[PDB]
């Protein structure tokens, strides 16, 4: 009679999508700063 | 039992674990990195923004700098409201389920040795010259 026996995957997917969006935003900020330095 | 017995599970929220904690840490790190990037006092304002648009913007933490700051704030707010919606849905789903497992789970577990010693004298209404 012995018995041996928020989602992280949701959290992981949200973290991955947020990281991608943040990387895109940082690249956009860098490009905009470079253009503004020339304009 | 006298009336309805259920498990409130007040502390059983998915918090206090390592599931959403890692996501929260990653999101906070990303937000701080983006704030530093857009920076091109500040620490206190950044902490205020991190604590604010995570729970709720119902506090004076307004301090934008540039368009990229607005874009990152929009993305972080979208993530935060998605998290709030997910938590509301999860708690409602828990409300859908229920827990009424057991109360004693044993014919001699603790009380059935000396009910007076346990304090409540549970009734022993057997039958004369019966079977049990």
């Amino acid at each position: 009679r012995y018995q041996e026996c928020l989602t992280f995957e949701n959290m992981a997917g949200v973290f991955m999508l947020v990281a991608g969006g943040i990387v895109a935003g940082i690249f956009l900020i860098f490009i905009e700063i470079a253009y503004k330095r020339h304009k | 039992r006298s009336n309805g017995t259920v498990s409130p599970s007040a502390f059983l929220e998915p918090f206090s674990a390592s599931v959403w904690v890692m996501m929260f840490v990653m999101l906070l790190i990303v937000s701080a990195i983006a704030v530093f990037v857009f920076e091109y006092f500040t620490i206190g304002k950044a902490i205020w923004l991190l604590w604010g648009l995570v729970f709720n913007n119902s506090v004076p933490v307004q301090n934008p700098k540039g368009t990229t700051s607005k874009i990152m704030v929009s993305v972080w707010a979208f993530f935060a409201v998605i998290f709030l919606a997910s938590y509301t849905a999860n708690l409602a789903a828990f409300m859908i389920q229920e827990e009424f497992v057991d109360q004693v789970t044993g014919l001699s577990d603790k009380k059935f040795q000396r009910p007076h010693d346990y304090s409540p004298p549970f009734r022993f209404g057997t039958v004369p010259n019966g079977s049990t």
